[PDB]
């Protein structure tokens, strides 16, 4: 689950009830798939700056 | 930082800086949010009155995106123990808040569970700062980062002369010239995961620099999840 590759999540992987869920840092939000983590605005945490 | 290569360009937005009266950097720190700043408790120590710079990456020229910002409170751990530097971290509140830019950027707080199981057993993490380049050397005029890989804890244990608690953790080179060094105690440690940076410790200290046989000793952030949490509201 978690252990084979984070469990496809972008970030956060947590086992309940023997499925994998998925969540993310403050300041993301979990996509419609449930795995992938968007950035919820402007220069989201852990990103380097690009402009 | 001793060896490494110097940050890029938005390369090591949250890397903080803290500067006393003379505007010289003493100690590291990392961006947690537009308020806060994560650094250690042993740098308290080390200075009277102090400010907090962001965006900067080469002291000798104002490039234009650096900010300093006053500290309205500081928050050490209650625990904190000068003798052994067991529980070094240290949360500041600023008076204004910091405007994100190029350059200057939150790092993210992880989840303690899934950071240690899958970000503190990764290959590596990146430590950053304007620390010594040598061991009795300068202080670096240059933001730098390394990259530091893991060391297992018991080899830890093993390789220092003083006691590495629960508190703690360690990265580096035995005897590769590569480790953090003086000023940039403080500073971030963070590790990579699907191109975001997470922060997994704090600069903590070291016997000497990148010597052999000797480690980089970090706070461990992962333990101190639900206090960062805590100060991150008072
Ligand atoms: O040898 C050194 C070097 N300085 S340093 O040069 O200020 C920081 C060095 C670092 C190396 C690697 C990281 Cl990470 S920080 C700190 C104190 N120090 C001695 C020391 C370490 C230590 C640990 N615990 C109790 C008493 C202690 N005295
Ligand atoms: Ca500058």
């Amino acid at each position: 689950l978690c252990s084979l590759d984070n469990g496809d999540c972008d970030q956060f992987c947590h086992e309940e009830q023997n499925s994998v869920v998925c969540s993310c840092a403050r300041g993301y939000t979990l996509a419609d798939n449930g795995k992938a983590c968007i950035p919820t605005g402007p220069y989201p945490c852990g990103k380097q700056t690009l402009e | 930082i001793v060896g490494g290569q110097e940050c890029k360009d938005g390369e090591c937005p949250w890397q903080a800086l803290l500067i006393n009266e003379e505007n010289e950097g003493f100690c590291g720190g990392t961006i947690l949010s537009e308020f806060y700043i994560l650094t250690a408790a042993h740098c308290l120590y080390q200075a009277k009155r102090f400010k907090v710079r962001v965006g900067d990456r080469n002291t000798e020229q104002e490039e234009g995106g650096e900010a300093v910002h006053e500290v309205e409170v500081v928050i050490k751990h209650n625990r904190f123990t000068k003798e052994t530097y067991d529980f070094d971290i240290a949360v500041l509140r600023l008076k204004t808040p910091i405007t994100f830019r190029m350059n200057v950027a939150p790092a993210c707080l992880p989840e303690r569970d899934w950071a240690e199981s899958t970000l503190m057993t990764q290959k590596t993490g990146i430590v950053s700062g304007f620390g010594r380049t040598h061991e009795k050397g300068r202080q670096s005029t240059r933001l730098k980062m390394l990259e530091v890989p893991y060391v297992d804890r018991n080899s830890c244990k093993l390789s220092s002369s003083f006691i590495i608690t629960q508190n703690m953790f360690c990265a580096g080179y035995d005897t590769k010239q590569e480790d953090a060094c003086q000023g940039d105690s403080g500073g971030p440690h963070v590790t990579r995961f699907k191109d975001t940076y997470f922060v997994t410790g704090i600069v903590s200290w070291g016997e000497g620099c990148a010597r052999k046989g000797k480690y980089g000793i970090y706070t461990k952030v992962t333990a101190f999840l639900k206090w960062i949490d805590r100060s991150m509201k008072t």
